[PDB]
């Protein structure tokens, strides 16, 4: 169904945005924990 | 204390207070019991519900 | 300095983020005729 | 031989207060009721 | 980046007035459309 | 003994912004997935093929309208299983069943119990008698009674109550109606000790806040207090003389005042819970029998027990064919009962 | 013995602890959600029912000059114009029984208006 | 302090708001979308405002028999033209 | 016989198998990389 | 009988009052 | 001192005085049961099973000994309507008796363990000490009651030694006593099948034999003897409130809805029964086969049994008491005396018409008369001056099939509206009012107080449950906290893990 | 007023019995030093 | 008459109510918001009878 890719495409280009700014500190601290 | 025949026929019966088995014991066993007996209660609430139908099984009083 | 994911960040999404699409949708539905 | 577990027992009189307060009020409650 | 740049109040007075906003629009909503009796 | 059930434990009570614990595992998806199905619901589901009724924010109802409402007559006292016999699978079924409805009451109920379980689990870390789960106790007889129980006694959960404002104030409407429930001396327990307890939040509180000792010069009172001092912060000696001399009595144990605060209100919902039980089985207060029989014989007795009666017949007749459609009440206008005029 | 004799009528000292009552229900829900000051615990205590009466009073008060209830009696219409009955107007039933009913020798016109 | 960084250090930070300028505006058009492409109707089968009754009915479609609702609700559905 | 709902009963008891199993497997996986200090 | 029986639960309920307030226990500071 | 409510807790150390008592409280409720049983049969009217069964006489305790296989009276009658019976010892009469001497006898033996406390058996070899081994205690007592179970269903429900059950048809014309055979097949789960009953009492007896002995020969885990503190008896209590609630609740329950165990006979019909016209379908069915067979209307009608018309009627439903509404249901509506009849309503057009029944709900309902389409064709109006449905308008006669009036028509409009506002109850009934004094109004049936009770109770055990385990968990801090509760224990990040001091 | 009877001796139980419990309770409580 | 239809409602419990049922009934609706102190009626009767109590009460 296209109205679900339409729906679930700003929250997918939210998730692979946050993902884009937070994934250097993400990485540093599940390396830290590790 | 009072000593009576009874008591001195029982007595073995009560004198183990405090005796356990070490660590974990049987409780893996148990807790498989545990398991299988919610799973038997979910079945006969299901049925008396009729949620879960089974063939033959009418829940109504006629049943028989 | 600071953990950025835990269990309290992951208690505050699983709260704030369908809260702000269900806004999104009530928002919507204001402008809907019958 | 004298059992070692008895307890003397109290009731002060504030309880005793509260309590008739609390029968009492409890039988004005439930009276219409039982005479219905 | 480093928090503490943008100061609490304008934060809040930010965040305060988007309620305010869309509340209103729920309040608009009530007279207009569904739910409006017309 | 270091084994993964210890290191688990170990995790589950660390001490963070938000205390998981074992309950933790109970509680949260219970309390999360009632939540949820309770947004959920009121802003996208419909009772119409239920109740023929529109309840959510989809539909144009309000914040006071809006409700998951009971499923139909029909369905009994069925789980209504989202993989059951009805919905088969089916999730737009399930909902226009009203499967949310026991989806919510029993992942709620679920989750009442993972929030007192909290409630132990916090107090034997802490070190804390458990007496708040204890008046927790109180919430939970309510809830299972009225919501579970009540239904559970009637023909289906369709008359249990929905969950949203309005649909509970149908619920205090229809109890008035045909359980002539304000007559019934549990209810009357229950109020007692809800309003009970209201006033004694208040009178504590205010007596508390104007038997304080000057600890500081500020104008401000809310200072001149520290958590880890010693001292009262108020005079027990002055609100008791207070007290004493305004009413008669006065408290003049503390233990007692907060054990009493604790007492009032959980005992009152206790109460209410019981007769709601009986309400499960049409098992009312509804009549004096002596008033019916003088009544009947004398048509120049009248009493306010009679008049609310006139009342509740009136709020049968009036809302049972759109409250119960199942039943296909047709009542021609002659036939309900109104008062000259009106 | 009852706890409550551990408490003296006019002892200088505390009869509890308030820490470890904020460290318990701090953790039960979460820390800044609990009171660490006697006195603005007592105040709310003293507060919100205080408040939430006089509305309760404000209420009938108003009431009392016919400034009423929400009304969303037929508020929601399908397209073609049908009213779309909510739990509002199934409350609305109740209340005509009652409204009819009322007082059921009294009135000789129409409408109840006082 | 449980160690968890501070919320007022949080929400003041630049990053944060860098992120959640983007994240919140696009749930917030997400749930939009979800009702505006009348999605929502057909995932919680909400009637429509025309799809409550049949052009001449009055009647409600009320489920009647607890193991065929599924199957009454789909006729009801079918007789809506 | 398996009627319809005995297999919607297996159904409901494997979900809620598979979602207790992965929520304690994700929760001593967890549990066993953070571990606290003594 | 209902009467008196009312009316007697209530007038031990006010001689109640009386003794509860002038033949309490007193408070005595420690 | 102790206050008013701990002043049982004196016997938490004393096992022989715990034995004392627990002594007293089963003379007591046998006591209960005797009395309970003499008053019962002191006021039981046997002298019609059909139409004043034990269910309108307010009998709680005959039903469940007639459940059982007890049926009959020493002075010769029989529950089931027979006469010249020799029912042995084991009549009403003897059970209660029985159960009054047995009461007598635990009385004597709760003063000799009062007395004589300090006996040798409960003290603690090593120690010296009061102790109770409560795990080989359960394993014993739960062995015990494995043998009982397993007895119970072998020899007394399957009538291998014993008189087995009560028993009947679907609806509850032909109850007896009668030996039941196990069901061993999925239909064993069904309520409603006795041989259910009786395999669930031999399967889970032989279950309670095995764990008795395995609770008997193994000891407890030490994580779990910690846990539950099962060195504390308080912990058994919190747990068996909680196995009684549970109990309580399942009881309630199958005694609302009904089962094999709960048999409309003994009980009274249930309310779903009503709610779904149970009986009035199979009424329905009987008469519509009578009239295929070629019988007349009066004939089909004159077939039906009393017993079954007299289950189609709502004074028998138990959700239509009140709660202070007291004692038997012949107090309300009557003695029933006769049916009827079947009342038949007709309009001028000669159609026949259906009278609304009411629902449980309604304390009143109004009258309100249709055709089989269900469209409104007569009523009893309210209003007169826009009275569109009127008895008088529309002509409505009643005829009567069956019963006393069977045969007879009545055309006056204030006795067809007599029958009329019977009829919203279902089958119509002749009541003697006189006798008890009977104001008119319903009564619930034993099945309803019952279910009442039950789930009060359970409900308020639910509290004793919470309210014990409570006090074994928390036993160290029952008079109150630690003086010295260190303030950085109770304040955040100070340990890691809540309450442990080690993870500083 | 056609009550029921038993109200009278219900009533008067109701309030006599724990009354007197009370009363017991409380006057050996005075009588002990 | 608290409705003023001459249609007097029992509130006393010696005129046939308990204490649930009982109540001092609100004055006669011919009164409306007038004073109706003991001394206004022309007897006790007539005060009772348009319910004067609740007023002083
Ligand atoms: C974590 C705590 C928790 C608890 C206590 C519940 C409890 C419940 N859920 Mg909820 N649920 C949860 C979390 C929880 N849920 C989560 C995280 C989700 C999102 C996935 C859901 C999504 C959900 C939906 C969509 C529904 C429920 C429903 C229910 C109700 C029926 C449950 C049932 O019958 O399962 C039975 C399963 C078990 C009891 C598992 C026991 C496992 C045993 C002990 C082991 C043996 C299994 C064995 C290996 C399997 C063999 C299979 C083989 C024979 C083929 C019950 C109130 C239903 C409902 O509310 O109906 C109105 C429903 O429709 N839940
Ligand atoms: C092997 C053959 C066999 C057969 C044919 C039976 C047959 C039966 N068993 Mg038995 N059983 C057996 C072996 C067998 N059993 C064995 C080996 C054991 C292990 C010892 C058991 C242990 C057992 C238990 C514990 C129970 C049964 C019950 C039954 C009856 C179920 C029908 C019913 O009325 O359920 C009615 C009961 C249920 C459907 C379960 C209710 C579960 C509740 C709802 C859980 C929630 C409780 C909660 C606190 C309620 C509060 C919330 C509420 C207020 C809203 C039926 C006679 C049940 C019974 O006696 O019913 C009268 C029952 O409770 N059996
Ligand atoms: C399981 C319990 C139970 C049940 C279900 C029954 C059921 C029945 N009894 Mg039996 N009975 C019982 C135990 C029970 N009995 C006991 C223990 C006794 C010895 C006292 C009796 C002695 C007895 C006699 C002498 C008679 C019956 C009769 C009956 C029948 C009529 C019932 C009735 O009118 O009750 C009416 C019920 C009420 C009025 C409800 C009482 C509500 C209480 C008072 C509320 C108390 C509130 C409390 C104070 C609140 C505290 C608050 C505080 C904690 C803060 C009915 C079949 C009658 C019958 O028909 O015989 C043939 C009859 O004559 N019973
Ligand atoms: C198997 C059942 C059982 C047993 C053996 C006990 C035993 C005990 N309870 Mg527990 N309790 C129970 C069930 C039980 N309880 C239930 C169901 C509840 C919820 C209501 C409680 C709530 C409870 C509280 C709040 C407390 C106890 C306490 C106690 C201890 C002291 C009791 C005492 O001295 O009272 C003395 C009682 C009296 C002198 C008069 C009581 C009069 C009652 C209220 C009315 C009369 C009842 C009537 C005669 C019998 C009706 C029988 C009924 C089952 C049908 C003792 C260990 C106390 C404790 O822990 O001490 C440290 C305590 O504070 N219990
Ligand atoms: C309507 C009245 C009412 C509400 C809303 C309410 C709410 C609450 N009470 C709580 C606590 C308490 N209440 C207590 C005594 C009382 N509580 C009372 C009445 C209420 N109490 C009364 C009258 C008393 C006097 C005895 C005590 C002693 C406590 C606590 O200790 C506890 C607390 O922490 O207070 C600060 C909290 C439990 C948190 C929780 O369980 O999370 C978990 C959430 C879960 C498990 C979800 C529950 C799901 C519910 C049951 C059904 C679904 C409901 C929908 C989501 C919403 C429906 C809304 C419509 C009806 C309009 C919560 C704030
Ligand atoms: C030692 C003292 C013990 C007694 C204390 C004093 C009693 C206080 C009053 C309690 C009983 C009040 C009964 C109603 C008044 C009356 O006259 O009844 C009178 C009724 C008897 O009913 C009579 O019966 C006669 C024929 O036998 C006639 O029909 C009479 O008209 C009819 O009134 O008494 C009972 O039947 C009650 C028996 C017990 C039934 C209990 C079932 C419900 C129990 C669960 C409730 C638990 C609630 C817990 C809440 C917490
Ligand atoms: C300023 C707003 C006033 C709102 C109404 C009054 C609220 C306070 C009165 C409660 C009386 C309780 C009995 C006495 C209890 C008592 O003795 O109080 C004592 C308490 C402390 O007294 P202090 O002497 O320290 O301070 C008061 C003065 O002396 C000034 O310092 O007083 C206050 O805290 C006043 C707070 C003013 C600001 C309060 C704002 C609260 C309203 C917030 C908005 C809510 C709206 C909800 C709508 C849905
Ligand atoms: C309604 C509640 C109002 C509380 C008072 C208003 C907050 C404002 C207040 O009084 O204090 C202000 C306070 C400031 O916190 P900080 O920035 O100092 O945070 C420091 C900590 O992170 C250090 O560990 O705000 C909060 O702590 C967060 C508020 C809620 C944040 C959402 C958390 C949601 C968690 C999920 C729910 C868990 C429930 C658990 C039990 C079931
Ligand atoms: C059911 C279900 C489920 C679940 C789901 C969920 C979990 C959901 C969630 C959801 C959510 C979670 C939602 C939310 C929403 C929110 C909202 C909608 C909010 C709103 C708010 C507002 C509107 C506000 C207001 C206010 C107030 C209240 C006060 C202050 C002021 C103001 C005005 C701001 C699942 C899938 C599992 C399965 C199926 C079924
Ligand atoms: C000595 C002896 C003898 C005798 C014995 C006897 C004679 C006995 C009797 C016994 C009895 C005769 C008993 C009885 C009992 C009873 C009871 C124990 C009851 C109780 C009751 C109750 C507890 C109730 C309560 C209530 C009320 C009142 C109200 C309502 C509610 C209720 C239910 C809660 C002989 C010769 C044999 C031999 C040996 C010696
Ligand atoms: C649910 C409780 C099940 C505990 S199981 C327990 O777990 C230990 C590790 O914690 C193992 O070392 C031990 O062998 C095992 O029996
Ligand atoms: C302790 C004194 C009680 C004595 C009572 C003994 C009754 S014995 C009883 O009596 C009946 C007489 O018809 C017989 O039917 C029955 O078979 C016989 O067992
Ligand atoms: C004018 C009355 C003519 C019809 C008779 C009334 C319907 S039938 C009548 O109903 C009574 C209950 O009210 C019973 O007590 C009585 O036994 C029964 O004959
Ligand atoms: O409720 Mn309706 O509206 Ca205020 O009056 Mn007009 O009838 Mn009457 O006097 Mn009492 O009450
Ligand atoms: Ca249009
Ligand atoms: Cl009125
Ligand atoms: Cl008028
Ligand atoms: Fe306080
Ligand atoms: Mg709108």
């Amino acid at each position: 169904d296209w109205r679900v890719l339409v729906v679930l495409l700003p929250v997918l280009l939210a998730a692979g945005w946050a993902v884009r700014n937070i994934l250097p500190y993400a990485v540093k601290q599940v390396q830290k924990l590790l | 204390a009072r000593r009576t025949w009874l008591g001195d026929i029982l007595r073995p019966l009560n004198s183990e207070y405090g005796k356990v088995a070490p660590g974990w014991g049987t409780t893996p066993l148990m807790a498989v019991f545990m398991g299988l007996f919610l799973v038997f209660l979910l079945i006969i609430l299901e049925i008396y519900n009729s949620t879960l139908i089974l063939d033959g099984v009418n829940v109504s009083w006629k049943a028989l | 300095s600071y953990p950025i994911f835990t269990v309290r960040w992951v208690a505050v999404h699983t709260l704030a983020v369908p809260t702000i699409f269900f806004l999104g949708a009530i928002a919507a539905m204001q402008f809907i005729q019958r | 031989e004298p059992n070692p577990n008895r307890q003397p027992v109290e009731l002060n009189r504030t309880s005793l207060y509260l309590g008739l307060l609390l029968i009492l009020v409890l039988a004005l409650l439930f009276s219409s009721y039982f005479f219905n | 980046s480093e928090g503490g740049r943008i100061p609490l109040w304008i934060v809040a007075t930010v965040a305060g007035m988007g309620v305010i906003v869309i509340v209103g629009l729920f309040f608009y909503g009530a007279y207009a459309g569904l739910g409006s009796s017309l | 003994e270091r084994g993964w059930f210890d290191i688990l434990d170990d995790w589950l009570k660390r001490d963070r912004f938000v205390f998981v614990g074992w309950s933790g595992i109970l509680l949260f998806p219970c309390a999360y997935l009632a939540l949820g199905g309770w947004l959920t619901g009121t802003t996208f589901v419909t009772s119409w093929y239920t109740h023929g009724l529109a309840s959510s924010y989809l539909e144009g109802c309000n914040f006071l309208t809006v409700a998951v409402s009971t499923p139909a007559n029909s369905m009994g006292h069925s789980l209504l299983l989202l993989w059951g016999p009805e919905a088969q699978g089916d999730f737009t079924r399930w909902c226009q069943l009203g499967g949310l409805w026991t989806f919510i009451a029993l992942h709620g109920a679920f989750g009442l119990i993972g929030f007192m379980l909290r409630q132990f689990e916090i107090a034997r870390l802490v070190g804390v008698r458990p007496y708040n789960a204890i008046a927790f106790s109180a919430p939970i007889a309510v809830f299972v009674s009225v919501f579970l129980i009540y239904p559970l006694g009637q023909s289906s959960w369709f008359f249990a109550p929905s969950f949203g404002v309005a649909a509970i104030f149908r619920f205090l409407l229809f109890f008035q109606g045909f359980h002539n429930w304000t007559l019934n001396p549990f209810h009357m327990m229950g109020v007692a000790g809800v309003l009970g307890g209201a006033l004694l939040c208040a009178i504590h509180g205010a007596t508390v806040e104007n038997t304080l000792f000057q600890d500081g010069e500020g104008a401000s009172t809310f200072r001149a207090f520290n958590p880890t001092q010693a001292e009262e912060t108020y005079s027990m000696v002055t609100a008791n003389r207070f007290w004493s001399q305004i009413f008669g009595i006065a408290f003049s144990n503390k233990r007692w005042l907060h054990f009493f605060m604790l007492f009032v209100p959980v005992t009152g919902l206790w109460m209410s819970a019981i007769g709601v039980v009986g309400l499960a089985l049409n098992l009312r207060s509804y009549d004096f029998i002596s008033q019916e029989i003088r009544a009947a014989e004398d048509p120049e007795f009248e009493t306010f027990y009679t008049k609310n009666l006139l009342l509740n017949e009136g709020i049968r007749a009036w809302m049972a064919p759109q409250d119960q459609p199942h039943e296909n009440f047709v009542f021609p206008e002659e036939v309900l009962p109104r008062g000259n005029a009106l | 013995e009852s706890a409550n004799y551990g408490y003296k009528f006019g002892q200088e000292e505390e009869t509890y602890n308030i820490v470890a009552a904020h460290g318990y229900f701090g953790r039960l829900i979460f820390q800044y959600a609990s009171f660490n000051n006697s006195r603005s615990l007592h105040f709310f205590l003293a507060a919100w029912p205080v408040v939430g009466v006089w509305f309760a009073a404000l209420g009938i008060s108003t009431m009392a000059f016919n400034l009423n209830g929400f009304n969303f009696n037929h508020s929601v219409i399908d397209a073609k114009g049908n009213v779309i009955n909510t739990w509002a107007d199934i409350i609305n039933r109740a209340n005509l029984g009652m409204e009819v009913m009322h007082e059921r020798n009294a009135h000789n016109f129409p409408l109840d208006l006082a | 302090t449980t160690g968890e960084r501070p919320f007022s250090d949080i929400i003041t930070s630049v990053r944060y708001w860098v992120i959640h300028s983007i994240t919140i505006p696009a749930l917030f058009i997400a749930g939009w979308l979800f009702v505006s492409t009348g999605l929502a109707y057909d995932v919680f089968g909400t009637p429509r405002p025309d799809s409550y009754y049949a052009q001449e009915q009055r009647s409600i479609p009320l489920v009647t028999d607890r193991f065929e609702a599924k199957q009454q609700v789909e006729t009801f559905l079918e007789q809506l033209k | 016989t398996i009627t319809p709902s005995l297999k919607g009963f297996f159904i409901g008891l494997l979900s809620g198998a598979v979602v207790l199993g992965l929520t304690f497997a994700v929760l001593i996986a967890i549990s066993q990389i953070d571990k606290v200090q003594r | 009988m209902e009467t008196i029986t009312y009316v007697f639960i209530f007038a031990c309920i006010i001689a109640l009052f009386f003794f509860a307030i002038f033949f309490r226990e007193p408070p005595r500071i420690t | 001192g102790l206050p008013w409510y701990r002043v049982h807790t004196v016997l938490i150390n004393d096992p022989g005085r715990l034995i004392a008592a627990h002594l007293m409280h089963t003379a007591l409720v046998a006591g209960w049961a005797g009395s309970m049983a003499l008053y019962e049969l002191a006021t039981f009217d046997p002298s019609d099973p059909v139409l004043n069964p034990m269910w309108r006489q307010g009998m709680f305790v005959l039903p469940f000994m007639a459940r059982l296989g007890v049926t009959g009276s020493w002075s010769g009658w029989s529950i089931t309507g027979e006469t010249g019976i020799d029912p042995g010892f084991w009549s009403f009469e003897g059970v209660a008796l029985a159960h009054i001497v047995l009461s007598g006898l635990l009385f004597l033996a709760a003063c000799w363990h009062w007395v004589y406390w300090d006996l040798e058996l409960f003290r603690d070899p090593r120690t010296g000490e009061p102790a109770l081994d409560l795990p080989k205690m359960f394993g014993i007592h739960l062995f015990l009651a494995g043998l009982l179970c397993f007895g119970f269903g072998a020899f007394h429900l399957t009538g291998l030694f014993g008189p087995g059950m009560w028993v009947s048809d679907p609806y509850g014309l032909t109850g007896s006593v009668q030996p039941v055979a196990p069901e061993w097949g999925p239909d064993g789960f069904n309520p409603y099948n006795p041989g259910g009953v009786v395999a669930h009492h031999i399967a889970a007896g032989i279950v309670g034999i095995i764990a008795g002995l395995f609770h008997i020969l193994v000891r407890p885990p030490q994580r779990l003897y910690k846990a539950l503190r099962m060195g504390n008896i308080e912990t058994v209590l919190s747990s068996s409130i909680a196995a009684v609630f549970f109990a309580a609740f399942v009881v309630a329950g199958t005694m609302w809805y009904g089962s094999a165990t709960t048999p409309i006979e003994l009980f009274g019909p249930t309310r779903y029964q009503w709610d779904s016209s149970y009986f009035q379908q199979e009424i329905n069915r009987r008469v519509q086969a009578s009239l295929a067979s070629g019988a007349t209307l009066e004939e089909a009608w004159s077939a039906i049994p009393e017993k079954l018309a007299f289950y189609d009627y709502i004074g028998n439903n138990p959700a239509k008491g009140g709660l202070f509404r007291t004692g038997p249901m012949n107090k309300g509506d009557g003695i029933a005396q006769a049916w009827k009849g079947h009342a038949v309503f007709r309009n001028k057009e000669g159609e026949e018409l259906f009278v609304r029944r009411m629902p449980a709900f309604f304390e009143s309902f109004p009258v309100i008369l249709t055709d089989k389409n269900g469209v409104v064709k007569a009523d009893i109006p309210f209003r007169r001056a826009e009275s569109k449905y009127s008895f008088e308008q529309q002509g409505v006669t009643v005829s009567f099939y069956g019963g006393e009036l069977n045969g007879q028509t009545f055309t006056d409009p204030p006795t067809v509206k007599s029958y009329a506002r019977k009829a919203i109850f279902g089958e119509i009934f002749e009541f003697d009012t006189e006798t008890l004094n009977s104001d008119g109004i319903f009564r619930t049936s034993p099945r309803g107080w019952f279910t009442f009770a039950h789930a009060v109770f359970a409900l308020l055990f639910f509290f004793g449950h919470i309210w014990h385990g409570a006090r074994t968990l928390f036993r160290d801090v029952f008079s109150g906290i630690d003086p010295e509760l260190s303030p950085e224990q109770v304040e955040w990040g100070f340990y890691q893990k809540v309450g442990d001091v080690t993870t500083r | 007023m056609e009550v029921n009877q038993l109200g009278l001796i219900a009533t008067a139980l109701f309030v006599l019995v724990p009354s007197v419990f009370l009363i017991i309770l409380y006057v050996q409580t005075e009588s002990q030093q | 008459d608290i409705d003023g239809i001459r249609e007097p409602v029992s509130g006393s419990l010696l005129y046939g109510n308990n204490i649930i049922t009982g109540a001092v009934v609100p004055s006669s609706n011919a009164i409306g918001l007038h004073f109706y102190p003991i001394w206004e009626a022309a007897s006790l009767d007539e005060w009772l009878y348009n319910g004067g109590p609740y007023q002083l009460i």
